[PDB]
Protein backbone atom coordinates (compact mmCIF):
# COMPACT_ATOMS: atom_id res chain seq x y z
CA UNK A 1 0.00 0.00 0.00
CA UNK A 2 0.86 3.36 -0.84
CA UNK A 3 0.53 6.95 0.26
CA UNK A 4 0.65 6.19 3.91
CA UNK A 5 3.02 4.97 6.56
CA UNK A 6 3.28 1.47 7.38
CA UNK A 7 5.31 -0.66 9.59
CA UNK A 8 7.49 -2.44 6.22
CA UNK A 9 10.28 -4.93 6.39
CA UNK A 10 12.38 -6.01 3.15
CA UNK A 11 14.72 -8.36 3.29
CA UNK A 12 15.34 -8.08 7.06
CA UNK A 13 15.48 -4.35 6.83
CA UNK A 14 12.39 -2.61 8.85
CA UNK A 15 11.18 0.60 9.71
CA UNK A 16 8.09 2.99 9.76
CA UNK A 17 7.10 5.32 7.07
CA UNK A 18 5.61 6.16 3.55
CA UNK A 19 6.65 3.80 0.20
CA UNK A 20 6.75 6.19 -2.58
CA UNK A 21 7.86 5.76 -6.27
CA UNK A 22 11.26 7.13 -6.98
CA UNK A 23 12.83 8.70 -9.99
CA UNK A 24 16.33 7.43 -8.83
CA UNK A 25 18.12 5.04 -11.19
CA UNK A 26 19.34 2.69 -9.45
CA UNK A 27 21.95 0.40 -10.98
CA UNK A 28 21.29 -3.11 -11.39
CA UNK A 29 22.54 -4.61 -8.03
CA UNK A 30 21.44 -1.85 -6.05
CA UNK A 31 19.41 -2.95 -2.74
CA UNK A 32 19.15 -0.04 -0.19
CA UNK A 33 19.86 3.50 0.14
CA UNK A 34 21.56 4.99 2.97
CA UNK A 35 21.41 8.85 4.06
CA UNK A 36 23.82 11.04 6.15
CA UNK A 37 22.35 9.54 9.38
CA UNK A 38 22.98 6.20 7.65
CA UNK A 39 19.06 5.93 8.03
CA UNK A 40 17.48 4.28 5.15
CA UNK A 41 16.33 6.38 2.38
CA UNK A 42 15.46 3.96 -0.43
CA UNK A 43 14.72 0.10 -1.06
CA UNK A 44 13.87 -2.27 -3.87
CA UNK A 45 11.37 -4.45 -3.94
CA UNK A 46 13.08 -8.40 -4.50
CA UNK A 47 9.58 -8.94 -6.33
CA UNK A 48 9.26 -6.29 -8.45
CA UNK A 49 12.63 -4.42 -10.15
CA UNK B 1 29.76 69.08 -1.46
CA UNK B 2 29.09 67.55 1.80
CA UNK B 3 26.09 66.04 -0.26
CA UNK B 4 27.65 65.14 -3.50
CA UNK B 5 30.37 63.14 -1.16
CA UNK B 6 27.46 61.39 0.89
CA UNK B 7 25.90 60.29 -2.41
CA UNK B 8 29.12 59.09 -4.27
CA UNK B 9 30.41 57.16 -1.02
CA UNK B 10 27.04 55.56 -0.14
CA UNK B 11 27.14 54.39 -4.48
CA UNK B 12 30.95 53.18 -3.55
CA UNK B 13 29.63 51.62 -0.57
CA UNK B 14 26.72 49.82 -2.50
CA UNK B 15 28.93 48.54 -4.95
CA UNK B 16 31.38 46.90 -2.56
CA UNK B 17 28.73 44.84 -0.85
CA UNK B 18 27.46 43.92 -3.98
CA UNK B 19 31.01 43.53 -5.55
CA UNK B 20 32.88 41.95 -2.45
CA UNK B 21 30.79 38.38 -0.88
CA UNK B 22 33.30 37.58 1.55
CA UNK B 23 32.38 41.11 3.41
CA UNK B 24 29.32 38.65 4.35
CA UNK B 25 31.59 35.99 6.15
CA UNK B 26 31.93 37.09 9.45
CA UNK B 27 28.03 35.94 9.42
CA UNK B 28 28.26 33.12 7.21
CA UNK B 29 30.60 31.39 9.06
CA UNK B 30 28.85 31.16 11.94
CA UNK B 31 25.50 29.58 10.29
CA UNK B 32 28.15 27.17 8.80
CA UNK B 33 29.62 26.44 12.15
CA UNK B 34 25.86 25.49 13.57
CA UNK B 35 25.25 23.24 10.37
CA UNK B 36 28.80 21.71 11.35
CA UNK B 37 27.79 20.76 14.47
CA UNK B 38 24.50 19.50 13.00
CA UNK B 39 26.58 17.03 10.49
CA UNK B 40 28.98 15.96 13.11
CA UNK B 41 25.94 14.95 15.33
CA UNK B 42 24.42 13.43 12.09
CA UNK B 43 27.63 11.56 11.82
CA UNK B 44 27.83 10.22 15.15
CA UNK B 45 24.73 8.32 14.63
CA UNK B 46 27.20 6.28 12.35
CA UNK B 47 29.60 4.79 14.66
CA UNK B 48 29.05 1.73 16.52
C1 LIG C 1 7.71 -12.85 -8.92
O1 LIG C 1 7.06 -11.59 -9.14
C2 LIG C 1 7.56 -10.87 -10.27
C3 LIG C 1 6.84 -9.54 -10.30
O2 LIG C 1 5.87 -9.45 -9.25
C4 LIG C 1 7.35 -11.68 -11.54
O3 LIG C 1 7.92 -10.99 -12.65
C5 LIG C 1 7.99 -13.06 -11.40
O4 LIG C 1 7.69 -13.86 -12.54
C6 LIG C 1 7.50 -13.75 -10.14
N1 LIG C 1 8.16 -15.03 -9.96
C7 LIG C 1 7.51 -16.20 -9.90
C8 LIG C 1 8.35 -17.42 -9.72
O5 LIG C 1 6.29 -16.26 -9.99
Amino acid sequence: VKNKCVNFNFNGLTGTGVLTESNKKFLPFQQFGRDIADTTDAVRDPQTL
Amino acid sequence: LIANQFNSAIGKIQDSLSSTASALGKLQDVVNQNAQALNTLVKQLSSN
